[PDB]
């Protein structure tokens, strides 16, 4: 189906000179790529967002994709607490920034425009024990000092 | 899945609103690179937060949700955290790193400012995924304690000291080129 | 460190793995 | 207190559930090992441990401390 | 054939009941604190506090009123097990003697209610009913259920009546077993 690609970049939801898929109606900025593109090398052959990269390799498969980011998370034997939140960015298309909703209502004197413009009116187990030991030691020596500064206080 | 929210004190918010005008209206950029990394700045804080832990575990704890800022600032730098302008800013230093034949380091090149736009965009970054409670509550308090020791510490990696001596200015002026493509001509 | 060398033994001495699964489990309980 | 354990939610129905985080989920004591019930690994219940441990000798340690503190007061107050 | 999907949580705690008054030989502990009735009035209670629709409350309290009176009148028949069967004898003996007419909801735990709902599938299957009101009534117990299972750890705590009191089972001599068994 030859659907429309949006006049907008769906990145920054703005018009211009923009790389559009032929997959899905989104088209972005040559600036909004993750790294951005340069104009005058474009891709031959049929381009594609990240999402569409993500769909077809995936192929929808629930099951492949629950594999895939099992063996990913795995991966991440020392990273693990960022790891479901990491496997999410590299399969979805790019946005611009904004700060979030509840810092915008803090202060009223700052306002928004519709164009976004803001203006003010193993060896590891072994180390982590030799941590915990040294600060052991270092607070019932800081207590002692506690209590010696206590004995001299009130003998003297 | 879950709902939650994260209490912010009112001086990173001052602090990001600051750099939203100077970001957004006076076209100021990030000076990149600054002196300080925020490669410096997070091995410092973690330096000096395991070192009053007595347990191991919540050594591990520390040390893994650093190394994870750490890489979340760098997949995101490009993706989510600069404006309109200062994309430019990052694609040119896309075009250099492409010329030094190295692999791209977001961290060891940038200031902490869009770090602590990550920190400020985290709650529908973790609300967007399906993790669980618990997790997500600890998560919650890591950052929460990151930003209190970050609102103890603003002025060493925020403030620009003496603003009569613009060298030490985390923004730039833009020059010309920045202006004519941020207003896309 | 010497603690490693605990449980190492631990793994070793009791020997199989089913029997060390259940100690594990007894020291999670606690 | 009762029970640290479910009966045996055998069959397909059951749902294994592996956290996300590793070092002070508690959540249970129907624990699983691997290389709701909650899995987990061997390091993980080792750290879990090794704070139980270190935890305990601090609190004993400033229940001494309180103790030998108060008794300074007292004797300091004679 | 209609099916209904208890909580997992509620079948386990029915299997624990099936083997307190099997193979360890105790019985419910009589008077209970929370009889049927101030179960399913709690539950009316609260349910009607936040529905606001007339035909909802209407339809809530004629399941209500409709529940009560058919385990009341079937505690007797096909909800008991052999061990027990005693105990209701003795209770009878006792109304009776002080002649008050026996009513189950007054006395009777709400694992007997359990017992009632676990049973209700064949209970109506065995029956002619409209379709669309064996479903209602599907719809509703299972809602029932639900808010059953949201207070799960008021009613069905346990408490190892060979120690402290008042757990919500207790047991039996020898001279019960006997006469309750091998009669
Ligand atoms: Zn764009
Ligand atoms: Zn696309």
């Amino acid at each position: 189906i030859d659907f429309e690609n949006e006049d907008f970049c769906s990145a920054c939801n703005q018009s211009g000179s923009f790389l559009c898929c032929d997959t899905c109606p989104k088209s972005f900025h040559f600036l909004c790529l993750d790294p951005p593109i340069d104009p005058n090398n474009l891709p031959k052959g049929d381009w594609h967002c990240n999402e569409c990269k993500f769909k077809i390799f995936i192929n929808n498969s629930m099951a492949t994709l629950k594999k895939i980011e099992s063996n990913f998370i795995k991966q991440n034997n020392n990273v693990k607490i960022f790891a479901k939140l990491l496997f999410n960015i590299d399969s979805h298309n790019p946005k611009q920034f904004q700060l979030p909703n509840y810092i915008k209502e803090t202060f009223p004197a700052v306002k928004t425009g519709s164009r976004g413009q803001y203006s003010d009116e193993d060896e590891n187990s072994i180390k982590y024990d030799f941590f915990d030991k040294i600060y052991k030691s270092k607070m019932v020596q800081k207590r002692k000092l506690f209590q010696f500064q206590e004995s001299l206080i009130d003998k003297l | 899945t879950p709902k939650i929210s994260l209490q912010i004190p009112i001086k990173l918010k001052s602090v990001l609103v600051d750099d939203w005008e100077y970001v957004t209206k006076d076209k100021k950029i990030c000076r990149l690179p600054a002196d300080v990394t925020v490669e410096m700045v997070l091995n410092k804080y973690e330096h000096e937060v395991s070192q009053e832990l007595e347990s191991p575990g919540s050594q591990s704890q520390l040390s893994e949700y650093c190394a994870g800022l750490k890489l979340y600032f760098d997949k995101c730098l490009g993706n989510m955290l600069l404006y309109r302008l200062e994309r430019l800013q990052y694609d040119e230093l896309l075009k250099k790193s492409s010329k030094d034949q190295k692999p791209l380091v977001p961290i060891r090149i940038y200031g902490a400012i869009h770090l602590l736009r990550l920190i400020s965009v985290l709650p529908e970054l973790i609300s967007s995924t399906t993790m669980d409670l618990q997790s997500c509550q600890l998560l919650i308090k890591q950052t929460e304690d990151f930003l209190v020791w970050l609102l103890m510490h603003v002025d060493e990696y925020f403030n620009d000291k003496d603003p009569n001596r613009s060298d030490d200015a985390l923004y730039v002026n833009t020059s010309s080129q920045y202006e004519g493509v941020a207003l896309g001509m | 460190n010497e603690e490693v060398t605990f449980f190492e033994k631990a793994k070793r001495y009791i020997g199989n793995k089913h029997l060390y699964t259940e100690f594990l489990k007894i020291l999670n309980l606690y | 207190k009762v029970w640290k354990k479910q009966r045996l939610i055998n069959k397909k129905n059951q749902l294994y559930y592996e956290p996300l985080q590793k070092i002070g989920y508690q959540n249970n004591g129907n624990i699983q090992i691997i290389p709701k019930i909650t899995q987990i690994d061997e390091n993980s219940i080792k750290y879990d441990f090794f704070d139980k441990i270190y935890k305990s000798k601090m609190v004993q340690k400033r229940k001494l401390f309180q103790f030998q503190e108060s008794l300074i007061d007292k004797l300091v107050s004679n």
